[PDB]
């Protein structure tokens, strides 16, 4: 009969730096053996040091980002401050839980600058834990890419190698790297990317193209 | 998963790991599994992110109400009870959580065990998870109650080791958490390879 | 998958797309799917691909054993009436979905080939998962008896948007044409999509991996 | 599922003039192991091995049936085996059980027996080939080692670099995977030696 | 159900089944023996559908006595391991399938002591020490934590001891006897019959 | 899918539609769905494809070897038992609405009707197919018993245009087949 | 609605250089009976925004009603502000998503074409509430059938005419009749400019037929 | 079961079967199928029965108390969208083919029809009922528009005369309706 | 057969003085669409015995051939001996419980109607091979309608004539046009006696509707 | 699944449960309590779905403290059995409905002692000895095979103590310790703590 959900796919990544968060996504949006669009951004500008993505069955992506943005005005017009991030990530852990029992099916990645002015990735499920982390791949290419961040941001599983900080131009070739490296096998991957760059003087997005098919 | 506690004469003991698969999957290897409620409770993940989570930041919310109201600490008998007469409310609509309550009471030492399924229990020694019943084996061979602190260490160190050595869904950092008459105290995070290093010979 | 058929003034005209998927990963990026027949007898195979490969070398073998007995250039019509019987004897159970192509004496002659068991004889078909572009450009642009490179050019034009529709492949669309006298088969016929240079460099190094037993095993 | 009933991973990897194939070392029950030494890659004659995954009980059946066939023709032809006749014997012997499946993924890795050119190719449950230039991977994880062999694979290797290639994948791809871990065995072979070698795995 | 246990030695390895043979609610038989002796140094054991088990060691111990007597000396451990899983995967794929779970416990000359694992699904395993069951569970935790591969026969049967005194502390079922064999280059040596008083 | 046959005096008249389709998407526009078996007798198909193809080429292949044991022309009652014999025996399996007509030189011009059960009759008239229920409402209003074979030509030729216009999986284009004593005639209209 | 009676099928519309010409053809089938052969499928919205839409055609007559009266709403308001059809998108995609979050989902899928205050829209929502924008739409099975003609010629040609918009159209619903089983020779175009919103009569198709007189 | 309303210049016909089965079983063999709700508007009814007769129940409730309360007489689009209303909003338990005709002042004869889902359309001709598809087959084949009353009764006669012939659920006896700006004329015809 | 294809209807009959008189009608009704309204469904087997029957029609086709054959082969033995109608009936009942034994049932609904050596005999033969003789048999709906008349008469008069037997059909098969739902007014009477077998045209019923003028 | 026995004597009642809380491979709690006591006369035991066993001793015995400082008694034990029957019944058949099984013991000044017996379908019984579980249809023949109203206290121990080395010989699950209750005209006497070793 009619189903509620439908696998729309996408791949957000997120790399917490020293002094930044770089976001980026895919602008593939597919259904099935189609291909509805190629520009539809995951990526979302909240204030100016917090960017949110959002995988998965897209109409819950656009109802969930249209709700946060309406409870970042009510904090900001009740309390004559912007939020956290951390309290946005409470937040939404929050409301993913209070539709527990009619979940949203929606990956989340949300990236940003802390109080200190420092890179804070939290992640997310489907259900409403998170966690600080360091770097996470959602959506459908995620096993195509956590080894290869744990290979290169973590320095896993290696011998003799020192631990360097991640700079921004290595960061951008990385990220560079394994969407290309991840687009060529993702059936649910490709067209564009929106890279967003969370600094402390604002917010960078950049458009790289890819293969066509 | 695979979590442990058990009391002895110098307090409680929890210990637990910190990955977190999804079905086959491997999702992360530092889920820090042991939710630090308050500086006097220690509250787990037990099946289940977002219940454990949720229901114990309910949970400590309600605590700090309680204390706020009457100016002194909240037992732990009181907490768990709170704990299962919030988690009742939802029996059947599929809840999953086995979570564990350590802390230090007017009584001392306070160790129960709460359900989604709703089994409140009193005693000494619980674990849960998937690989639970290698570390109920090796701790029940050293299990005391007239231990020492770092004998404790080695014990709860060596169930954990052990647990991940054999279970499929278990493994990454080895947390380790010492509860004591005023505050609990984090004492170490060890990697599974360091101990297979020390203690593989 | 996206193969399709045309018959231009003199004989045949086949595409392919060469992504074999696994699943929901892209598992293959160069699979011949046009299979041997006969000299002049070609075929496709869409859907599960082992089943497609089996029954395409079985029916080969068939027509090559009649041919050497014969002693003669076989026919397109006993390698339908083989395949029709074969798939209507399993029931439907073995999905082949292909399409045939050849010359005889009488000409050029294409079937498409659904695995029930039901054929016909068409001046163009397509078949596959992502049939229904290279479909949309032979409707639209179909005349009959049209010439050599205009009938490339046609089918090309198909398959590549079959490509740039979904489940295509990055493949170099493969060709073969199949004349009276000449028969030509074009792998790289026209690659649109270069792999992105490297940016750097994951290359390890000799050492940065702990090793626990070694043997060496000399040889001749 | 069925195939990730007792786990496994088999990697198999061309190089310049040698190639590389690796795999892990568990053997258990859908989350309780047992071991830490099952075999899963195969001598078959000379300078090829093969490799199996999926149910175990498949993998030592195929295996002793194709160590059975593949003597019956190395003794009625004194020349040793090409490594397309292998695959097709394997493909036969696969499609034989069309409707009956064995649940295994083999994967053939081999040197020429005239010359030094490598081989790799991999087969499905029904005995659908597949040859290609750079890595085959069968088993349980697919998507963890299609991204690491995507991401490191270099046209013409030298035999250290390709080991510590398949070495930096393997261990990524098997640390990331859950069913499938506790070990690395990995077969480096050219045309002069065989080489051997087990690598320092996290056995959690 | 229950569970065997087979631990294995430098030059011996030490078997140890219970007695039990009940049905569903009631303990009907309280002195089974699961214990198949295949010749004079090697050992067979089984666990599963109990109407299966008989059959089995019908089969298998009568064609190896068949062998036995055929050429003029004592199967390998191996073969013999080779042979039941080989028949166990044979009769798997048909209308009749066998549900039951073995491990075997040979010696040989040469090879000296060799312990099998087998499982409802055909698999060989070369096992220091294998298991089935929930007793799997639990005597496996503390036989991994207590292992030494040299290690002699009296510790082994301490250390057997030690896990039964663990077993009979968290477990739901009765389990209140288990006999223990062991084989050596002699042969197969019965050891005392091994129960506790609990409290 | 929509397959009509009429008899008249001299002969009979059969038409079919073509657009063999799968669930809703056309796979095939124009097709062959009446089929020769001999050179006086047709049959024309409906239901699934593989059935009634496997069908007619067996069919084909007695049919074609009887008549020439018998060395004279087959009767059309002939192949009607014959398809009632093989519809009946897999209906289990298959699904015919395999439908005879031919001249004969004993008896004339005759129409068999076999649908998907597997009976047979002799009827003046038939239809076929899903999109048939149409025209078989007014097939008992327009017709006249005794029709020569333009009026054959011209009743079925409207009752094709309407069942292609109205049903969805009807439609493509309109073959003919007279058959008749002097010859075989086979024409393509579209109107 | 969980089963849909009387379905319509695939929509097409696509914008040019200062305007969005939407074409739907006029079919009402029930199953395969094409039982309502004169049905109107295009809803000429008050002078930008316009409407088309498939899926159960009684639902389409629902939100026209809905939808008719918020425009004489607003226009009764006399502010002179209007609705933008970006703001029409915004309104239907949630209505939608809050049909089908309470298990009643509406089944359409929907088409809305417009242009206002320079700039062409053309916007799309589902039944499940996808929604997004596209220089070509294409819903049904002309997501799967005339989409690739649309998407050759625009990246053939990134900018259009009215006129090789209109003949494109036009193509691509002789294709639709051609080879859809629930299409049907009779559909009209309907087209937005600055001029104002235009439905032209119910054309057809020119078709041929000459691979039929091959065997 | 099948029923069928065609307006005419001064007014509109309507028509119906009777025969109420209940599986295989008639279990009542003539039957009101048209039922009057104003003087001068009909409505036929098909599948299920009770449903049917309570929404044409509470529309003649809503209908006559809203046309006193306007002291005009009323429309036959209101009542269109009366049981519009009625069907689509609960759909999902209700079987109605519901067809509304009826002369008008102001717009004189005309004919809606609301199937089993909801939606609302006018017509020249209508059909209705599980046996109405045959008819519904050449009702765009016998149909000329601009006929007369005596055209449009012969018309429906036919009509339900090879509906009545074929189905099996249809059958009984032909009720006939004649509504225009003079008067309500119903007549009942057998055999 | 597992699903019947093509049914027909209610089949009647009763014995009487030296004759047993049988009618079924004429139609071969497919769901409810009456798709061949010209069929016979009554076998006047060789001289005596006679047949008809329900359900499946190609099934009674199949039985038609078989125990044509049958009947053909003891006619060319010789021998001056036949089938009695009671032999027919355990051939046809054994026929159809090893039928059903193989669970691939004959689905119809049978009546062998016979007069040998100065007695009648009228048998039954279910699908489930249920069987009995009767001085009247109704199958299909006629055992729910037309038996009770049946059985009136007979407890009123145990014995008939052949008139008023043929009347008590007629009654009984203008009833079941009546009310029956897979019925049709052509129906044809068959009727044995010593003097052979006689099958009756197509014949019609006498309706009345009177109870229509009524509200 | 696991057992309390309630034997009914001439002027007490022996009541004697478990101490098991295990789940579903290990026995968690080998101390467990599943005595409630409800006022100084008035016991009550229970077994059932394990969430809802300490939510029913919630509401009953707070519900019968309760009571106690309402009017200025004890209830009866009958009265105090049917308001747990009532709301039991009343309970069943809503959305919630609870699933244990319970039995009452208690103690009149004027009636003396009395048992009852409860189900998962709320049925009051007036009976002499009852139990649940499993080894309930093991032990209750045992118990009616020597069983005499007119019995003494020492008796009663005695039979349970044969009872008991009956329940440890052909029974599936553990059972190690059960403790023991007593009513007699003082109250409720705790007796001593009831294990057995066994081998």
């Amino acid at each position: 009969r009619f189903s509620p959900y439908v696998f729309n796919g996408g791949t957000i990544l997120a790399i917490a730096g020293e002094d930044f968060a770089i976001v980026a996504s895919d602008t593939r949006l597919s259904e099935g053996f189609s291909i509805h669009t190629r520009d539809s951004p995951k990526c979302y500008k909240l204030t100016d040091k917090t960017v949110i993505g959002c995988s998965g069955f897209h109409g819950d992506c656009l109802t969930l980002t249209k709700i946060i943005e309406a409870r970042l005005k009510m904090y900001k017009h009740s309390n004559n401050k912007a939020m956290t991030t951390g309290a946005i990530a409470a937040m939404l852990s929050t409301i993913l839980y209070s539709r527990r029992f009619f979940p949203y099916y929606v990956y989340n990645i949300i990236g940003g600058l802390d109080e200190e002015g420092k890179g804070a990735v939290y992640s997310f499920d489907p259900v409403g834990s998170y966690q600080r982390d360091s770097f996470k791949a959602g959506g459908s290419a995620s096993a195509m890419l956590q080894p290869l961040l744990d290979n290169q941001v973590g320095f896993k599983n290696m011998q003799n190698v020192e631990h360097v900080p991640l700079s921004l131009d290595r960061a951008m070739r990385l990220v560079k790297d394994v969407f290309i490296s991840a687009a060529e096998r993702d059936v649910y991957t490709g067209d564009a990317l929106r890279i967003c760059i969370v600094t402390k003087e604002g917010i960078r997005e950049e458009t790289v193209s890819l293969r066509k098919d | 998963t695979t979590t442990l506690a058990f009391k002895f004469r110098h307090g409680v003991i929890v210990a637990a790991d910190s990955r977190a698969t999804a079905g086959a999957y491997i999702a992360s290897q530092t889920v820090k599994k042991v939710i630090e409620i308050n500086p006097y409770l220690l509250g787990t993940m037990a099946g289940g992110a977002a219940d454990c989570s949720f229901w114990e930041r309910l949970l400590a919310r309600q605590c700090r109400i309680y204390e706020l109201r009457n100016k002194e600490r909240i037992s732990v008998a009181a907490a768990s009870k709170l704990l299962a007469n919030m988690v009742y409310q939802y029996k059947g609509m599929g809840l999953s959580m086995g979570t564990m309550i350590c802390g230090w009471d007017k009584r001392g030492p306070g160790l129960y065990y709460v359900d989604s399924e709703g089994n409140r229990i009193s005693g000494a020694t619980f674990s849960v998870g998937s690989g639970s019943v290698y570390a109920y084996g090796v701790m029940d061979r050293g299990y005391s109650y007239d231990l020492e602190v770092e004998q404790a260490y080695d014990l709860a160190r060596r169930a954990i080791y052990q647990a991940t050595y054999r279970d499929a869904y278990s493994g990454g950092a080895v947390n380790l958490y010492h509860v004591r008459e005023d505050g609990w105290i984090r004492v170490s995070s060890d990697n599974v390879a360091d101990l297979h290093e020390k203690y593989s010979g | 998958t996206t193969i399709a058929g045309v018959v231009y003034k003199d004989g045949i005209v086949l595409g392919a797309d060469t992504r074999a998927t696994e699943g929901m990963v892209v598992a293959d990026k160069n699979c011949s799917k046009i299979h041997f027949i006969s000299p002049n007898i070609y075929c496709c195979g869409a859907g599960t691909a082992a089943d497609t490969d089996m029954t395409t070398q079985l029916i080969s073998s068939n027509l090559e054993l009649h041919s050497l007995s014969t002693g003669r250039l076989p026919r397109v019509v006993t390698a339908n009436r083989m395949l029709k019987q074969m798939l209507f004897r399993y029931q439907g159970y073995i999905g082949a979905a292909l399409v045939l192509g050849g010359v005889d004496v009488t000409g050029p002659h294409l079937y498409s080939i659904y695995p029930h068991g039901s054929t016909d004889k068409l001046p163009y078909v397509t078949m596959g998962s992502g049939s229904l572009a290279a479909m949309a450009v032979f409707e639209d642009k179909f005349r009959p008896d049209m010439e050599e490179e205009e009938a490339k050019n046609l089918v090309s034009e198909a398959i590549a948007a079959g490509i740039f529709n979904d489940l295509g492949s990055g493949s170099n669309i493969d060709l073969c044409v199949i004349s009276k006298n000449k028969l030509d088969f074009l792998r790289p016929y026209t690659v649109p999509n270069k792999k992105g240079t490297r940016l750097g460099r994951y290359r390890c190094e000799k050492g940065t991996t702990a090793v626990l037993t070694e043997k060496i095993t000399p040889l001749e | 599922s069925i195939m990730s009933y007792n786990g496994g991973a088999v990697m198999a990897m061309k190089g310049k003039n040698c190639v590389a194939i690796a795999a892990d070392r568990r053997f258990g029950i859908q989350a309780q192991m047992v071991t830490t030494d099952f075999q899963k890659i195969f001598p078959m004659g000379d300078r090829l091995y093969i490799g199996l995954a999926g149910l175990a009980t498949d993998v030592q059946t195929v295996a002793q049936r194709l160590k059975f066939r593949l003597n019956l023709y190395e003794l009625k032809e004194g020349r040793q085996i090409k490594p397309y006749t292998l695959m097709s014997m394997v493909a036969n012997l696969l499609y034989e059980k069309r409707f009956g499946p064995y649940y295994t993924e083999p994967v053939i890795a081999g040197l020429d027996p005239k010359t030094f050119k490598p081989f790799i190719c991999s087969l499905d449950l029904i005995g659908c080939p597949m040859v290609t230039d750079d890595f085959v991977v069968s088993g349980t994880c697919a998507e963890q080692m299609y991204g690491m062999c995507e991401s490191l694979w270099e046209p013409n290797m030298d035999p250290d670099h390709l080991f510590e290639t398949i070495s930096q994948a393997m261990l990524n791809a098997v640390d990331r995977d859950a069913v499938s871990g506790m070990g690395v065995i990995v077969h480096i072979i050219e045309k002069d030696k065989i080489t051997t070698r087990t690598l320092k795995a996290r056995m959690d | 159900m229950e569970y065997l246990i087979g631990i294995q030695g430098p030059d011996y390895v030490l078997v140890a089944s219970d007695r039990v043979a009940a049905s569903n609610i009631v303990q009907m038989k309280d002195d089974h023996d699961k214990m198949f002796k295949m010749s004079e140094k090697i050992l067979l054991l089984c666990v599963g559908e109990a109407g299966d088990t008989v059959q089995f060691a019908e089969y298998i111990q009568k064609n190896v006595q068949l062998y036995k007597m055929r050429n003029g000396y004592e199967l390998s451990p191996t073969a013999a391991a080779n042979f039941t899983r080989r028949n166990l995967a044979d009769c798997l794929r048909s209308r009749t399938p066998y549900h039951v779970n073995l491990l075997l416990a040979g010696y040989d000359e040469h090879e000296g002591p060799a312990l099998y694992y087998m499982d409802y699904l055909a698999a060989l395993a070369k096992a220091p020490f294998a298991a089935h069951g929930y007793g799997a569970f639990l005597t496996l935790s503390i036989l991994d934590r207590y292992y030494t591969p040299t290690i002699s026969r009296e510790r082994a049967v301490e250390l057997l001891r030690k896990c039964l005194e663990e077993l009979q502390k968290r477990f739901i079922l009765n389990l209140p006897t288990f006999s223990v064999r062991i084989i050596d280059k002699n042969g197969i040596h019965d050891l005392d019959n091994i129960s506790f008083p609990k409290q | 899918t929509t397959i009509m046959a009429v008899q008249f005096d001299g002969g009979v008249v059969l038409g079919a539609d073509s657009r063999t389709t799968t669930g809703s998407y056309i796979a095939n526009r124009v097709t062959d769905k009446l089929t020769p078996i001999h050179d006086r007798i047709f049959c024309c198909r409906s239901g699934s494809a593989a059935d009634t193809q496997a069908v007619a080429d067996a069919v084909t292949y007695q049919l074609g070897f009887h008549s020439i044991e018998l060395n004279e022309p087959p009767l059309v009652h002939t192949a009607a038992s014959l398809f009632k014999e093989m519809c009946y025996r897999y209906r289990e399996d298959l699904m015919a609405g395999i439908i005879i007509a031919g001249w004969d030189p004993q008896e004339g011009g005759q129409v068999y009707s076999v649908p998907m059960g597997g009976m047979m009759v002799r009827q003046s008239f038939a239809i076929g197919g899903s999109g048939s229920s149409y025209i078989y409402g007014y097939v008992d209003a327009t017709y006249r018993e005794g029709m020569t074979k333009e009026e054959c030509l011209q009743f079925t030729a409207n009752a094709l245009a309407l069942a292609m216009e109205r049903d969805g999986s009807s439609g493509g284009v309109i073959r003919l087949a007279a058959i008749a004593e002097s010859g075989v005639e086979r024409q393509v209209l579209l109107g | 609605t969980q089963n849909p009676m009387v379905t319509g099928t695939s929509v097409l519309g696509v914008k040019f250089e200062g305007g969005v010409v939407i074409a739907a053809d006029m079919l009402g089938s029930y199953g395969s009976l094409a039982r309502f052969r004169n049905i109107s499928r295009i809803m000429r919205v008050n002078n930008s925004t316009m409407l088309g839409a498939s899926g159960d055609y009684a639902d389409f007559q629902y939100l026209k009603q809905v939808l008719g009266q918020m425009v004489i709403d607003e226009e009764l308001l006399g502010d002179g502000h209007s609705y933008s059809p970006r703001a029409i998108h915004s309104w239907l995609t949630r209505a939608m998503y809050s049909r089908r979050s309470k298990m009643n989902p509406l089944w359409n899928t929907m088409v809305i074409g417009g242009y206002a205050d320079g700039e062409s829209f053309l916007g799309y929502v589902d039944m499940l509430g996808v929604a997004y924008e596209a220089p070509s739409l294409a819903t049904g099975y002309g997501a799967y059938l005339a989409q690739p003609l649309l998407r050759e010629v625009l990246e053939k040609q990134p900018v259009l005419s009215q006129t090789e918009a209109r003949d494109l159209v036009e193509r691509c619903m002789r294709v639709l009749y051609y080879r859809d089983a629930r299409s049907y020779n009779r559909f009209q175009i309907a087209t937005v400019t600055e001029k104002g919103v235009e439905i032209e009569g119910p054309l057809s198709t020119e078709t041929n037929w000459d691979i039929a007189h091959m065997i």
